[PDB]
DNA sequence: ATCGGATGTATATATCTGACACGTGCCTGGAGACTAGGGAGTAATCCCCTTGGCGGTTAAAACGCGGGGGAGAATCCGTACGTGCGTTTAAGCGGTGCTAGAGCTGTCTACGACCAATTGAGCGGCCTCGGCACCGGGATTCTCGAT
DNA sequence: TCGAGAATCCCGGTGCCGAGGCCGCTCAATTGGTCGTAGACAGCTCTAGCACCGCTTAAACGCACGTACGGATTCTCCCCCGCGTTTTAACCGCCAAGGGGATTACTCCCTAGTCTCCAGGCACGTGTCAGATATATACATCCGAT
C-alpha cells in the first residue's frame, strides 16, 4: 500500500515468533515477524505464502510468493516483496515455475491464496482438482525460462518461512548455475 | 522478465584486483586476498548504493542519478568531486 | 543612474551578488551582511587561484596546454596544505602520487 | 531551464593565472565541485558561529573566522589577506 | 630464454599503473554488479550512465586507498604480502568494522 | 536566565521504562547531550533532503527519510514505527 | 491541551517545533515534523535508559551513572554505531583483554 | 608576573601514561612511547585548544568556556558528551 | 614475587573496571595554560573547561593505545612500540 | 591595534627580502613591520620599544617577537617579550647567586644600574596607545665603551636571561638575541629563549 | 601434578554525606483563533536519455607449470623492561580573600530585508578548428646471466 | 662489472571530437528607496576564576634484581610470480522503443503571522537516602617446594 486509505480492508499483525503480540522496545535476540489480515473474512498474508495478483500489465494474472513484508518505506507505507512463478506459457496449465526475480506488489490485486504442492501430492489429489487455487510446483528456473532443477516445494515454503530474507535470496540465486 | 543478475561479485575479477592493488603499491599478493577484497567491495557498495536508493526513492524517481551517488558519498564522508 | 556591479568595486572575479544569494536563501543565517558575500567569494577566488596555479605548472610539465583531472590530483596532493584541506575528498581521474615504500625496492 | 556553475569565474581567475592555458570539462567540473564545497563549509561554520553567539547575521567577520577555522596554515594567511582587501574595497566605493 | 626475477614484473606493473588514471576494474561487470546490488533495496531501477561511472570511480579510491594500507599494515609485521589479517587490521583502526 | 533542557522528558521517559532508578546529574547531561545532538543530526539531514528537491518545508517525511538515513538497523525499524504512531495519534486528536 | 498530550508522548512538541522553526533549517516547516521528531527522540531515550538500566541493576545500584550509559551503549551494537565518533565523559572503557595476552 | 610554565609536558609522568595504556589494554611498554605519548597529546591539545580560543575570542570575551571546547571537539569529529 | 605481567594484567582489569581520570589535575592546567599561551595572551578558563579537555584528551589517548596494541599484536609482539602509534595514527589519517 | 583608525597614525609596510611591496599567491617568508608616519619610526621583529604601563603606574620596556596579522579581534596584534627593571628583580636571589630583606634592598638600590634590563620568556601583546620611542640596547661591552654619551630614555643594557619571577640569571649575547629573534620563526625562538633558564 | 604460604581481591556489613528528588513561586514560551500568500499537490505535455539488441575483434581473463624466494618455524643472546622497596615530591584539599569579567538590561541608531523598474551578465545553442588521442618506428633504459 | 634481451620512451604523422569563442536572449543582479529591529554599547550585578596558605599523604621517582621478550639468524616448505597457451566476454559502432525525467500551469492547502491568554517548566530552596568510603573476613590466584 502506498497511502493509508490503500490498506483500509486489511490490518497488520505483529507475532513474536509464533504467538501473538500487540511492544515497542528493542528487544534483545528477538525478531518480530509481520503479517496481513484482510478482515472482510480474515484471510492471512505471510512469508511464505503464495497468491494470485492481476497483472494489468499483461492482460494475464500471475502468481508470486510472499517473501518479505517492509513496512513504513519512504513512499510506501507497506510493500509487498514477493518471488514470481513462471505460468505455463513462459517455458499442465495449472503448474508453476519458481524464480528468484522479486517483484512489489500492491494489495489492490490481491486475488485468491494459492495452494501450492508437489508432484506426488498432484498425483495423489487428482479428482478433487481446482482450477483456480491448487497449482503445482517442481522446479525452479530462470526468469528466461530455463534450467530446470527440481525441488520440494514445501521444503522451500519452510526455508523461507525460517531464514532472512536476504539470505534465502541469494540461496534461490545460485540454486541454478 | 529483465535478465537474471547473478554471481556478479565474480566480475570483480583476480587481476582487476592485482591491478588496483599494484596502483596502491602492493608487490605481492597472498591468494586469499581476493576473496576479502571481494567481500569488502561488497560491504563498500551495499551502503553507498544504500544511500543512494534512498535519495532517490525520497525524489519519488525511478532513475538513480549521479547526484544520489555524490550526496550518499558526501553523506558517508567520501565527497567525491567531478559530477556535480 | 548607472548600474555597477559590486565585483568591480571588490576587485574580483567571483560573483558578489550570486554568493550574496546563495547565502541569503541557503538557509544559513536569518539574514546576510553586505560584508559577507565579499569576503566569502575573495577566498573562494583565492583558492581556486591556487589550485589552478599549481594545475598548470602540472600540465606544463607535462607539455600540455589543457588542465585535466591528473594535473589537478598533482597539485593537490603535492601541496601539503591543499591536500589537508582536501583530505576526505576523491579527485575522479585524478590517479595517485608515484610513491612506492623502501622495502619494496629491489636489492 | 537555466542551471549556472562557476565556469566563467573559473576561466577568468585561470586566464589571469595562466593565460594560454586551458581546461577541459571533467576539470571544470571538478573545480565546479571544489567551490562548491568550500562555499558549505565556509558558509556552514559561519552559520553555526552567529547562532553560537545569538547573533542573526553572517557578517564578514563570521566568515573570516570561519576561514581560520577551515583553511590550514598559509593558505589561512593569505586567504584573510585577499578576503579584507576585497572588503576594503568594497567599503570604499 | 630471458626472465625476469619474482617481483620485477610487480614493481614495474606498480610503476605503469600509478602513472594513469584509468579505472582498472572492467566496466560492464561492475554495472551488473551494482544493479545487482540496487535490486535488492526497489525492483526495476535506472541508472545514470553518470551514476555507475561515479560510483566505480569511487568505490575504486576506496580500494586503491585500503590496499595503501593494508601494504603499510604487511610492511608492519615485517612482510611484503598483504595478507587478510592485513586488511581486517586497516578496517580496524579507520572504524570500519 | 532560564536556559531550558530536556531533563523533565528524560526524567519521564526513565520512570516509565524503569520506575525505580534514579539517574545521575553527570548522566543527565549525557542523556541531554545525547538529546540535542540527534536532533541536530536528523534537522541537518532533512533540512540537506529539502534543499536538494527545491523545497521550503521540512515535512514529516523528510523527517522519517533522515532517520532511516541516520538510525541504524533495528532503531530504523522501531523509531519509524514510533514515528508514525505518534503522528497517527496527532491528527486523530 | 498541549500537542504533545494530543500525540501520547512525554517530549515537547512545540518546544521540537520552535527550534525546527527558528534553527535556519528551511524556510518553512510542517506541523507533522515535530510530532515524528520528537516520537523518535522518545523511542531513542527509551532504549538507552532501559538497557542503561539493565547495566545498573547488575551493578548492583538504583542510580545511573555515566558508566551505566557507556556499558549499555557499547554492548548494544546498533547504539555503538550511533555515537562511533562520540565520547561519552566518565564512561570508561568496556572491559577487553586480548586473548595473547593471557598467562600461560 | 606569574612563575613560567615550562616543559609541563613532563608532568604527563610515566605512570599516568602506563595507566592509560593499561586501560588500553597494554601489557607490555617501550621506553620510546613515554616521549611519543607526550608528542601526540602536544599536537592534539594544540589543535583542540586553538580552535577553542577561536571560539572565545569571537565571542569577544578572555574566558575559555566549556562551550567553546564542546565545540571545538565536535568540529573535530570528537564529539563529547556530558558537558 | 609475581612473574613480569601478572601485575601489570591486575592493573589493566583495576582500570578498566573503573571510569576515574588517570591524569593529574593539576599538571594537566598548567599544559593547557601553557599551550593556551601560545595562542592569546592572559587567558582564563573555567573549571568544567579544563575538566572536558582533560576527558576528551584521556579519551583520545585510551583509544589510541587499543589501536596500538593491536598493531603490536599483529607485528607478533606483546610491546607496543613508536612505530606502532606511528601505523596507528597513520592508518587513522592524523598523518 | 584593535580598529582601523586605532593605527591611523601608523602604516603597515611587508618586506620579502629586501624590496618592499604595495603578494597574492604563495612562494618557495615574508616579513613585517610598522611605520609611524609622523617620524618615520619603525618598529620590526627584534626592535625594542618603551611602552606606558598604567598598572605599575610607571614604563616598561618590551622586544617585539612576533606580528600576528589580522587576527579575528585585532587587526594587528603585537607580540613582544618583556623586560625585566631594576626594581622587578629578587635582591636575595642575585645576592645567592652572585656571593633580614631591607639590607638586600639597599644594596641593590645603591649598587645596581638604573638601566640594566632582563629578559624574560614571557610574552605579552602591546597596543600603539601606549608606544613611546624606541629603545636601543646594548651588551656587556658596548655599555662600557658608551659611558659618557647615555641618553636616560633611550639607552639601555642587558646581559643576562632568567625567568619572571627574577631568579637565575644566565647572560648571553644580546645582539645575537636580536639576530636569532629576526632569523628563525617565533614558535622556536620562544621554545629556545624559555629552556635557555631551566 | 599437588600442596602450603603469601598476596591482592571479591565480598558482607556498616557509616556518613552531599547530591538528588521533590515542593513552590512565577514568567515567558506554547496554544487557540483567525487570516493570507505562496509552496506544493496534481495533471498534461515535450523530449531526453535510458534500455535493449547484434555482430565481429581481440585483449583480457583463466589455466597450468616451473621455480625463486618469502613467510613461518625454531634457536640463541643480550638487554630492556617489569616488579617490588625506600626515598622524594607535590597533588589534593579545605578553607579564605578578591576582583576580573561573565551575564543581564535599556536604549538608539545604523544596516539589512523587501519590493518595483531596468538591463546586461550569464545562460543555452551553434559551429569549428587544433590539442590531443592513436599508431607506428626507432632509440633509450633498464634487467639478468656471466664470460 | 660486461653484453643479449626486453620493456619503456620519444618523436613523426594522421585524424577527430571536444574545448572555445560567439550569437541571441531570459532573468537575476543592480538601483533606489522605506521601514523595522539587531545589535553596538555603556552600566550595573554579582559569579566564579585566580591566588594563596599550610597540612596530609598519596603519588612519583630512583634503584636493585632478574627474566622473558625482542631482534638477529639459519633452515625449510610451499605458494605466489613470470610466462606461455587457450578461451571468453568486454567493448565498440550503430540502430530503435519508450519510460520517465523535466517543465508548465492551475488550484488549494498549509504554514507563517499576530493577538491574546494561560500554564509548563525552570530557578530556588530543602530535607533526606543511595553511593563513596572503610574495616574486616573469606577466597581466588600465583608461585615456588616437592
Amino acid at each position: 500500500a502506498k497511502t493509508l486509505k490503500d490498506l483500509q480492508g486489511w490490518e497488520i499483525i505483529t507475532t513474536d515468533e509464533q504467538g501473538n503480540i500487540i511492544k515497542r522496545l528493542r528487544r534483545r535476540g528477538a525478531k518480530t515477524e509481520h503479517y496481513l489480515k484482510r478482515s472482510s473474512d480474515g484471510i492471512k498474508l505471510g512469508r511464505g505464502d503464495s497468491v494470485v495478483m492481476h497483472n494489468e500489465a499483461a492482460g494475464t494474472y500471475s502468481v508470486y510468493m510472499i517473501q518479505e513484508l517492509r513496512l513504513n518505506t519512504i513512499n510506501n507505507v507497506v510493500e509487498l516483496w514477493a518471488l514470481t512463478y513462471l505460468r505455463w506459457f513462459e517455458v499442465n496449465k495449472n503448474e508453476l515455475y519458481l524464480t528468484a526475480e522479486l517483484a512489489e506488489l500492491q494489495l489492490f490485486n490481491f486475488i485468491r491464496v494459492a495452494n501450492v504442492m508437489d508432484g506426488s501430492k498432484w498425483e495423489v489429489l487428482k479428482g478433487n482438482v481446482d482450477p483456480e487455487r491448487d497449482f503445482t510446483v517442481r522446479y525452479i528456473c530462470e526468469p528466461t525460462g530455463e534450467k530446470f532443477v527440481d525441488i520440494n516445494i514445501e521444503d522451500v515454503k519452510a526455508y523461507i518461512k525460517k531464514v532472512e530474507p536476504r539470505e534465502a535470496q541469494e540461496y534461490l540465486k545460485d540454486l541454478t548455475l | 522478465h529483465r535478465k537474471v543478475l547473478r554471481d556478479n561479485i565474480q566480475g570483480i575479477t583476480k587481476p582487476a584486483i592485482r591491478r588496483l592493488a599494484r596502483r596502491g603499491g602492493v608487490k605481492r599478493i597472498s591468494g586469499l586476498i581476493y576473496e576479502e577484497t571481494r567481500g569488502v567491495l561488497k560491504v563498500f557498495l551495499e551502503n553507498v548504493i544504500r544511500d543512494a536508493v534512498t535519495y532517490t526513492e525520497h525524489a519519488k524517481r525511478k532513475t538513480v542519478t549521479a547526484m544520489d551517488v555524490v550526496y550518499a558519498l558526501k553523506r558517508q564522508g567520501r565527497t567525491l568531486y567531478g559530477f556535480g | 543612474a548607472k548600474a555597477k556591479t559590486r565585483s568591480s568595486r571588490a576587485g574580483l572575479q567571483f560573483p558578489v551578488g550570486r554568493v550574496h544569494r546563495l547565502l541569503r536563501k541557503g538557509n544559513y543565517a536569518e539574514r546576510v551582511g553586505a560584508g559577507a558575500p565579499v569576503y566569502l567569494a575573495a577566498v573562494l577566488e583565492y583558492l581556486t587561484a591556487e589550485i589552478l596555479e599549481l594545475a598548470g605548472n602540472a600540465a606544463r610539465d607535462n607539455k600540455k596546454t589543457r588542465i585535466i583531472p591528473r594535473h589537478l590530483q598533482l597539485a593537490v596532493r603535492n601541496d601539503e596544505e591543499l591536500n589537508k584541506l582536501l583530505g576526505r575528498v576523491t579527485i575522479a581521474q585524478g590517479g595517485v602520487l608515484p610513491n612506492i615504500q623502501s622495502v619494496l625496492l629491489p636489492k | 531551464t537555466r542551471k549556472e556553475s562557476y565556469a566563467i569565474y573559473v576561466y577568468k581567475v585561470l586566464k589571469q593565472v595562466h593565460p594560454d592555458t586551458g581546461i577541459s570539462s571533467k576539470a571544470m567540473s571538478i573545480m565546479n565541485s571544489f567551490v562548491n564545497d568550500v562555499f558549505e563549509r565556509i558558509a556552514g561554520e559561519a552559520s553555526r558561529l552567529a547562532h553560537y553567539n545569538k547573533r542573526s547575521t553572517i557578517t564578514s567577520r563570521e566568515i573570516q573566522t570561519a576561514v581560520r577555522l577551515l583553511l590550514p596554515g598559509e593558505l589561512a594567511k593569505h586567504a584573510v589577506s585577499e578576503g579584507t582587501k576585497a572588503v576594503t574595497k568594497y567599503t570604499s566605493a | 630464454p630471458h626472465r625476469y626475477r619474482p617481483g620485477t614484473v610487480a614493481l614495474r606493473e606498480i610503476r605503469r599503473y600509478q602513472k594513469s588514471t584509468e579505472l582498472l576494474i572492467r566496466k560492464l561487470p561492475f554495472q551488473r554488479l551494482v544493479r545487482e546490488i540496487a535490486q535488492d533495496f526497489k525492483t526495476d531501477l535506472r541508472f545514470q550512465s553518470s551514476a555507475v561511472m561515479a560510483l566505480q570511480e569511487a568505490s575504486e579510491a576506496y580500494l586503491v586507498a585500503l590496499f595503501e594500507d593494508t601494504n603499510l599494515c604487511a610492511i608492519h609485521a615485517k612482510r611484503v604480502t598483504i595478507m587478510p589479517k592485513d586488511i581486517q587490521l586497516a578496517r580496524r583502526i579507520r572504524g570500519e568494522r
